[PDB]
DNA sequence: CGGGCTCCTCTAGACTCGAC
DNA sequence: GTCGAGTCTAGAGGAGCT
């Protein structure tokens, strides 16, 4: 695959061609991830809490320890829901009793392959009162396949299934349309108070929530995401070779450069320039301290392949007139913008994304 | 009980035409039975067998009077005496001089004599012409009011104008309406002035009427909307003097003449604030009372005219009725906006990712001028404005070096802000991008500013040529004069590339597996793309018009054949069809439907039955929609509403048609209702009848329409459509297409559009044939056309008259199919104004706890009480009885045929939704209506049902 | 004592009140954090990477995972070193093999007590041995001046030099608890030993660009634990209020609602708190409480919560939009426009 | 001669007002 | 003095219902 050789080169995965197949990037045995692909794990992970936690009232960050202690000896977990579970009685003096609320959480957890595999996971366990337990299954299915949808080129290759669980329970199933088939990113469960129940053995009194003015016990819902594999499939999405990543995905934002001279006021312009986008929250490529001079053909379809949505160009012209040079990633058209509006029209079109 | 008809059609039961139409008929004409059957006979029609159906037996309510007729002018004069009392004690008022200033004072103000104005808390009169203006910057809150009494003169202001706060609360509730309260208030679109009158909400009417000055303008002297047109743009021809626009200043100009009605210029009701309107307090209040006193003249000058053209009281007492239409609603209807408004920006921000991925995949032909040899993007414009102006590792640095270095930067970045200074004031929209591409991409100045070519749509006019659009191997192509066509290559007579054509048609003729060469809708040669020829797109409605988009929904069925294909290829253009199709309805309509104007009853207006239901939800809110009916908004005296008289059925793929299915009766309240079956095809067949021979299925269209049953498939509309092929909700579209004077033509265009298996010659022939049929329906057409061409064309049941602007006398013959189609359309206002007056009288006589709720025409809701849906599922059947054998009564039959003397099925559900047994499951309702909002499915009850559960009585 | 049970009341250390222990929270064996730990720590590991990663062109993030697959039958990682040393190799593509560099993360690293897990932060600074020494001191002080920038008695956080087993140099870092100093950072100067046993042969893959001439590089750790700090800066700012610092501090405004007619009231507050969520700002939704509690002790609960203002919706507020304003700091009650808040917040949260 | 209505978006022309 | 952007309007064509 040409996508895979990219994300090698461009520092989105790490490791020789060998570690990384299709089925050591599905199962969490590749050797890691490059700088970019950190980046863009993050973008993924900032941009799931925005969505779900940050917007909630009732939605609660939960502290889940990756070690399961006890029974002989311990073990490492495997999903974030068992220690979701562990905090449903202390959170519920946050909320003073009212239901539904929620625990969000994002880590790592491991899976046996016997190889060890480790997964990024964004689970949400919501804890509903029982009638309204169907509808609140199906408004986080489309909340969920709208979000995954959002920052996708092409949306209809996520998609979904209504499943069935051994017992009868309702769930969902979220899917990416991978080259070779439909892997599954996401899974929603009805999964009732079985397991508060099992977890918390004795009087059910405390376990009440108040359903409006009738005290009941929640029954549980389960989201759980897969960021390692979202990113995987926004990098599919994305892919002149160019990976045109979501303005809010892309790992950095802006890349900067310089002319030939004069070296020491263009260099102290560029290194203004680079601080002022940097306390305003925009990742840059310091391009301007690069040794070698390349063609800007050869700039350019570096920075393509690097996900980079402007391409900023300070030239001696700037200590003049302040007009720099500002290229645009999915139109490759050049564009002259004042050096002191840049910062607020790149804000403007990160946000406005 | 059974009894037939001389023509061997079972009439009407023994028990129910003795109690309708009394004992003592004469015997029918014999020579006149004898032409019948031979006309029957003569279509081959005669003697075919029909099932009885099981007889009625009824003890139908005294109907008082004589016989139907008078019964019902009674009932009509004992509904509208109280209110056409307080219209005559209007029109003979004398009215002191408009006061010179206004009260500021927050409430209702009289003003006595010498202007003294006062403070009373409701106009103590039963007789007003009402005005409200509203302010449409903060809401839909009345702003103030003026009022005018047969006494005195009034005017009202709100809170929201002679308090200042910081926030209202824009949940509207009754407390902030004007409060008015057997009273009358008159107005112009009263509709509007009666949606803010706070009693108008409640469960329980207050026996309060509207009287609409626009009604009635359309009633004695409507124009029709192709005569609207021709009106506007001279502003025989001697009807432009007797009609005019609906505005109030043509009424005003047309029936009183006197100065010119002047508005004013600055709008500060529609444009402006609230601070502008605290600002011109006297101005506005001023010209409200001139407004108001231009609708007391029009009302003056309209009152006889009306009941000169519209004499029978029944027309007066059923637009009374139809103009206190109720909708009630809940907390539903919250959920319902933000759903579909969040399904219509999914779809939307699909299309146009789709459709933007396109535009900056194009502009890199910029580079090279590769677009010369695109076959799409040639002839745009691609033109670039240009930009207006007026060593070894040092070590770790100190901690001085770091501050120094970082201020030195700091100012040498902020030196160069002062270069501002060289920049124009206007700021350059995208000088280097080309010119196609700059206008798809808002300014950076808009409030709503997205990045990229954010304002495409599949509608724009490059759409087409950003997707690559191909029909049958050919290029798409726009004309200024002839809309979308295709460019044919291989004619030999920025340029057009016609080398690049030909090899894509090359290309595709081998790949595809095709082989002066092409048949289409004509290379018009006006056009002269060089090197091509010019076949305009084949239109729906023929060959004349002119396509304006090729996403239509006419194309889908092209698109999936294979015709109309998308250069990207796969599932593109079928996503982007099927996604406007999807939108195409919420697109139009939102605009509408979500600012309607609900007020939330609150817990003490709501009435015991509904608090006391165990239904009723503590949490949840119940408001209610008044519609804006104009009772007369139509030269056929039609009713007109924007919005619920043109809500959208439940669709499964259209986003947002669930509307109707919102009007959630409460708790305690369902919703009984109707359709009337086949209604104006009935109609003429009566009509047809009456003018025949007298007798009810004399003339074959008239046999034809009443022998046969929905139910069973055999009915006129599902015959016909068994014998086309098509559905029959389009065989109501091709029949009536036939009555109303479609050529054959329109019938083979009709076929080939919904039948795609019917070619050209297949159409042709069989809308020759159901045209060719001296013919089956010559009698209806012949008493339709007698109606028309009369002196004074009326109404051959009420006796209303046709509009002045509609008389042959100032029309020499033209606009003749207009005349024509109103008999049957205003005989079918007469049928809903009978069955509004019989329905009122019924539930006053026999107390049934019910309301009128809304009339769509044909349909009729009533929000009746739980206890009583039986009851008034049996008022409405005697209702359609009574109101069918007084149709009969006035074409002097005498008789009714047993088929169409009930409904087929009395609706009892909680919803507004066309049959009971749908879910309403559509894009933005994809649970459905008992999944999400748990609404049950209702009961659609035919009479044999009705009499089994109500023993056959109205009274309990 | 006191400290501890007012952050398990207040949900910034979750689990029971016995469940709790010095000793447990000074090893990673305790039940974990409640959701203002978490936002907390989260804030601490913000302000980590802007004053490390993001400022600094030669500090690319590094992926290590948490087992550690081969024969030494796999392996928990026990620091976040040698990940980093992995991808010392594959990583001078990046700088063009120009020194130096550096690979920085924040992840968990489990050491055994019972497994008890602790989450680092760490940095690797790959430079050539002539100035080795020199960028020691400069971490070093620049270390120490992030961990006493928050620091309401920034005397506690000392430092002190030691040497390695080897005759390495190195510094450390301690907060003054009340109980003694404990050890919250820890920087070294081993130099190349591991660069070169991971990679035994072949050296010209390790060698690194000193400007012209090639060298292999002395490698820098800087590695701190973030717990321990959250600790040390919840001991830091404790009347019983928390004083956070407004770039800690988990919750920034607590919105409310004071008076009647609910709904009208509720619209407000809703919308006051999208604008601010909008902004970046940490809201406490209290104004969705239905049981009314004293104002007073609104005050000291949201005192406790480290929340830096308290703001109040009443029914003053519809007629001319004036909310009441609170100051934790100050405990001065004031009135201002509620469209003036967002700026006022936001220039506050700015300032400090 | 289908009819009667309603409203929407897109485009092109005409006019006005401020800035070079 | 002249030229380009904001505004305003009117016409064309599509899409709901009965
Ligand atoms: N395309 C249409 C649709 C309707 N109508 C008129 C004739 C009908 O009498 C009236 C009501 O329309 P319906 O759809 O109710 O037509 P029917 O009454 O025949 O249908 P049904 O028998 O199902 O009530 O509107 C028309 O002229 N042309
Ligand atoms: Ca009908």
């Amino acid at each position: 695959e040409a996508l895979l050789e990219i994300c090698q080169r461009r520092h989105f995965l790490s490791g020789s061609k060998q570690q990384l197949s299709r089925d050591s990037l599905l199962s969490g045995c590749h050797p890691g991830f490059g700088p970019l692909g950190v980046e863009l794990r993050k973008n993924l992970a900032a941009e799931w809490w925005t969505s779900v936690v940050v917007f909630r009232e009732q939605v609660f960050p939960v502290d889940a320890l990756h070690h399961k202690p006890g029974p002989t000896s311990g073990k490492l977990r495997e999903n974030l829901l068992h220690g979701a579970l562990e905090h449903y009685v202390n959170c519920l003096d946050l909320v003073n009793k009212r239901l539904p609320y929620g625990l969000a959480q994002i880590g790592v957890c491991f899976h046996p392959v016997k190889s060890i595999g480790e997964k990024t996971e964004a689970s949400l366990v919501w804890f509903t009162p029982p009638r309204t337990s169907n509808q609140w299954l199906d408004f986080w299915l489309r909340h969920r396949l709208q979000w995954w949808r959002k920052f996708a080129m092409s949306p209809s290759n996520f998609s979904s299934s209504d499943c069935q669980d051994e017992e009868g329970r309702k769930g969902n199933k979220l899917y990416y349309n991978f080259p070779w088939g439909k892997e599954l990113i996401e899974t929603l469960w009805n999964l009732g108070d079985h397991e508060l129940l099992h977890m918390y053995p004795g009087n059910v009194s405390k376990l009440h929530g108040r359903d409006g003015r009738k005290n009941v016990v929640p029954c549980v819902l389960s989201v759980n995401g897969d960021l390692d594999r979202g990113m995987l499939a926004y990098l599919y999405d994305s892919f002149r070779k160019v990976l045109k990543l979501h303005p809010c995905l892309a790992p950095i934002k802006v890349a900067l450069d310089v002319g030939r001279g004069p070296t020491l006021e263009l260099r102290q312009v560029c290194q203004g320039l680079f601080n002022e986008l940097l306390e305003n929250g925009i990742s840059v490529w310091p391009g301007y301290l690069e040794t070698m001079q390349s063609s800007l053909e050869q700039l350019y379809s570096k920075y393509d392949e690097m996900s980079i949505l402007f391409t900023v160009l300070v030239t001696e012209t700037t200590l003049e007139n302040g007009l720099i040079h500002l290229r645009s990633r999915d139109t490759t058209m050049k564009e002259m913008m004042h050096i002191s509006k840049l910062k607020d029209f790149l804000i403007k079109y990160i946000s406005s994304a | 009980q059974l009894r037939l008809n001389p023509l061997l059609i079972q009439m009407l039961s023994r028990g129910l035409h003795e109690q309708i139409f009394g004992c003592g008929g004469e015997m029918p004409d014999e020579a006149a039975v004898q032409r019948s059957v031979e006309h029957l006979q003569k279509h081959g029609l005669w003697g075919q067998p029909a099932t009885p159906l099981p007889d009625v037996e009824l003890r139908l309510p005294r109907l008082f009077g004589g016989n139907l007729d008078q019964h019902f002018r009674l009932l009509a004069q004992k509904q509208s005496l109280p209110y056409l009392e307080a219209a005559a004690s209007l029109l003979e008022a004398q009215l002191p001089p408009e006061p010179k200033s206004w009260a500021w004072a927050e409430g209702w103000t009289r003003y006595g004599p010498e202007g003294e104005a006062e403070p009373v808390a409701i106009p103590e009169e039963r007789a007003l012409v009402f005005d409200v203006e509203v302010c449409l910057a903060e809401g839909t809150c009345p702003t103030l009011a003026v009022a005018i009494s047969p006494s005195a003169w009034y005017s009202w202001c709100s809170r929201r104008l002679v308090e200042e706060r910081y926030s209202w609360t824009s949940q509207l509730s009754p407390a902030d309406l004007i409060p008015l309260g057997e009273q009358l208030v008159v107005g112009h679109n009263v509709s509007f002035d009666r949606a803010h009158i706070r009693e108008q909400y409640l469960i329980q009417d207050s026996r309060m009427r509207f009287l609409d000055t626009m009604s009635m303008h359309m009633a004695i002297s409507g124009l029709s909307s192709f005569q609207r047109s021709l009106w506007m743009g001279a502003k025989s021809w001697d009807w432009m003097d007797i009609s005019s626009a609906n505005n109030l200043a043509d009424v005003h100009n047309l029936y009183v003449g006197g100065p010119p009605l002047e508005k004013e210029p600055r709008e500060l009701f529609v444009k402006g604030s609230m601070r502008d309107i605290r600002e011109n307090f006297q101005d506005l209040m001023q010209y409200c009372a001139r407004d108001v006193w231009a609708t007391f003249e029009v009302f003056q000058q309209q009152l006889p005219l009306f009941l000169e053209r519209c004499p029978h009281p029944v027309t007066l007492a059923g637009m009374l009725e139809m103009g206190v239409s109720y909708l009630p609603v809940n907390q539903n209807w919250e959920r319902y906006l933000t759903e579909a408004q969040n399904t219509y920006e999914e779809l939307q921000r699909e299309m146009k990712k789709s459709l933007m991925d396109l535009a900056n995949d194009a502009c890199q032909l910029l580079s090279g001028e590769r677009y010369k040899e695109d076959p799409w993007l040639w002839d745009l414009e691609w033109d670039l404005q240009e930009f207006k102006q007026k060593q070894e590792d040092p070590g770790p640095p100190s901690e001085e070096e770091e501050l120094q270095r970082s201020v030195t930067a700091h100012n040498r970045l902020q030196q160069l802000r002062s270069t501002t200074d060289l920049l124009p004031k206007r700021p350059q929209h995208l000088p280097g991008h080309p010119g196609w591409y700059r206008k798809l991409c808002p300014r950076l100045d808009d409030p709503a500013w997205a990045p990229g070519p954010s304002l495409l749509s599949l509608q724009m006019r490059v759409t087409p040529k950003l997707m690559a659009l191909t029909w049958d191997g050919f290029p798409l192509h726009y004309s200024d004069s002839h809309g979308w066509g295709y460019l044919v290559p291989g004619r030999r007579d920025v340029t057009c590339p016609y080398r690049a054509i030909e090899s894509l048609y090359r290309k595709h003729c081998l790949e595809q597996g095709k082989q002066t060469y092409h048949h289409g809708n004509g290379p018009y040669n006006d056009v002269n793309i060089p090197g091509c020829w010019f076949f305009k797109l084949p239109h729906k409605d023929g060959n004349n018009y002119n396509v304006g988009s090729p996403f239509a929904k006419d194309f889908l069925p092209k698109m999936e054949d294979g015709t109309l294909q998308a250069g990207p290829g796969g599932a593109s253009g079928p996503r982007a069809l099927e996604i406007n199709k999807m939108i195409s309805f919420w697109r139009n309509a939102h605009k509408r439907i979500s600012s309607q104007m609900v007020v939330w009853l609150p817990r003490s207006a709501l009435p015991r039955v509904v608090t006391r239901h165990p239904s009723f939800d503590e949490e949840g809110h119940y408001g209610a929609i008044l519609p804006q009916v104009v009772t007369a908004g139509t030269i056929t005296r039609r009713a007109v509403e924007p919005t619920w008289l043109t809500a959208s059925n439940a669709r499964p793929d259209r986003v947002g048609s669930e509307l109707k299915a919102m009007v959630q009766a409460p708790p305690g309240y369902v919703l009984v209702g109707a359709d009337v079956d086949s209604q104006e095809l009935w109609i003429a067949a009566v009509l047809g009848d009456a003018h025949f021979a007298g007798m009810h299925g004399c003339t074959a269209f008239g046999w034809m329409t009443l022998q046969g049953r929905k139910s069973r498939g055999t009915d006129l509309h599902s015959k016909t459509a068994a014998t086309v092929g098509i559905s029959r909700e389009h065989a109501k579209i091709f029949n009536y297409g036939r009555i109303y004077g479609a050529g054959q033509s329109f019938a083979e265009r009709l076929l080939m559009q919904f039948n795609h298996r019917l070619t050209r010659q297949e159409a042709a022939e069989k809308a020759q044939q159901m045209y060719a049929v001296g013919g089956t329906e010559s009698e209806m057409f012949n008493k339709l056309e007698s109606i028309a061409m009369s002196d004074t064309p009326r109404t051959p049941v009420l006796g209303c008259c046709i509009s002045r602007a509609l008389e042959p006398s100032v029309v020499q013959g033209e606009f003749i199919t207009s005349r024509v189609n109103w008999v049957v359309q205003s005989s079918a206002v007469d049928y809903l104004h009978l069955m509004l007056v019989a329905m009122k009288w019924l539930f006053e006589e026999f107390a049934i706890d019910g309301r009128f709720c809304i009339s769509i025409h044909d349909e009729v809701r009533y929000l009746v009480r739980e206890e009583d849906r039986y009851r008034a599922a049996l008022a409405l059947q005697i209702t359609n009885l009574l109101t069918r054998c007084m149709f009969a009564y006035k074409l002097g039959l005498n008789d009714l045929p047993q088929s169409v003397a009930f409904f087929s099925a009395v609706d009892i559900d909680q919803c507004l939704r066309k049959e009971v047994t749908m879910d309403c499951k559509t894009p933005s309702n994809p649970t459905g209506m008992e999944r999400r909002y748990g609404i049950p499915q209702g009961e659609a009850l035919d009479i044999y049902q009705i009499i089994e559960l109500t023993k056959g009585s109205l009274e309990k």
